[PDB]
């Protein structure tokens, strides 16, 4: 996160650290058993921290679980980055309190222009308020690599942007999950606003995954 | 030795933060960059050991 500010300490519940052996993506926690992240960020071993604020410092209110299962969605593309989400159910349930909650999946998709907050560690959680962007000037930014399961959110002008590190993390608008933080052409550069996984057009695809597993 | 080695790290175009090795021919060694989890180029190895193997 470039121009964001540092988030108050666990005012981002949902936010989730994936590690195995250092932080290298984030996630969201939509149930007490499940988390959705990037299928880039797919790993044979995850451990998933909940509850954190400083990732390099035992604060007392993290909860440390390893994956059981790891879901990439079946269609998802290593170079065109289309379908960029994958599903990890943890080895056992998360203790949900004030420092540890749920997000909600979106109800529908949200309009361009809508503000959201985009989380992550790209060591103190930094947050971004920014919106979705239209998508002709998403595909004005990156000609013919666009795809309907992607949507643009930041700023055209650059300054503030996600960027490594974050990859995974939510970007939640007016309650509700709308985005996962995936790729762009560096970060926070002007013309270049990141590109982000379009979770709207994966809700039926999570609740069966979640239903049969 | 290959081409490949001789350009600079490439971190790609995705947000993860996964650290690589690469092969720094201006120090003559490999040494460590980010690189954001898919689109790599060929100066990019999992390991110290590969990188001098195929760079040194
Ligand atoms: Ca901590």
């Amino acid at each position: 996160i470039v121009g964001g500010y540092t988030c108050q300490e666990n005012s981002v519940p949902y936010q989730v650290s994936l590690n195995s052996g250092y932080h290298f993506c984030g996630g969201s926690l939509i149930n007490d058993q499940w988390v959705v992240s990037a299928a880039h960020c797919y790993k044979s071993r995850i451990q998933v921290r909940l509850g954190e604020h400083n990732i390099n410092v035992l604060e007392g209110n993290e909860q440390f679980v390893n994956a059981a299962k790891i879901i990439k969605h079946p269609n998802f593309d290593r170079k065109t980055l289309n379908n960029d989400i994958m599903l990890i159910k943890l080895s056992s349930p998360v203790k949900l309190n004030a420092r540890v909650a749920t997000v909600a999946l979106p109800s529908s998709c949200a309009p361009a222009g809508t503000q959201c907050l985009i989380s992550g560690w790209g060591d103190l959680l930094q947050c971004l308020d920014a919106p979705l962007l239209p998508q002709a000037d998403c595909e004005a930014s990156y000609p013919g690599k666009i795809t309907d399961n992607m949507v643009c959110v930041g700023f055209l002008e650059g300054g503030k942007d996600s960027c490594q590190g974050d990859s995974g993390g939510p970007v939640v608008c007016n309650g509700e999950l709308q985005g996962i933080v995936s790729w762009g052409y560096g970060c926070a550069l002007p013309d270049n606003p990141g590109v982000y996984t379009k979770v709207c057009n994966y809700v039926d695809w999570i609740q069966d995954t979640i239903a049969a597993n | 030795r290959p081409d490949f080695c001789l350009e600079p790290p490439y971190t790609g175009p995705c947000k993860a933060r996964i650290i690589r090795y690469f092969y720094n021919a201006k120090a003559g060694l490999c040494q460590t960059f980010v690189y954001g989890g898919c689109r790599a180029k060929r100066n990019n190895f999992k390991s110290a050991e590969d990188c001098m193997r195929t760079c040194g």
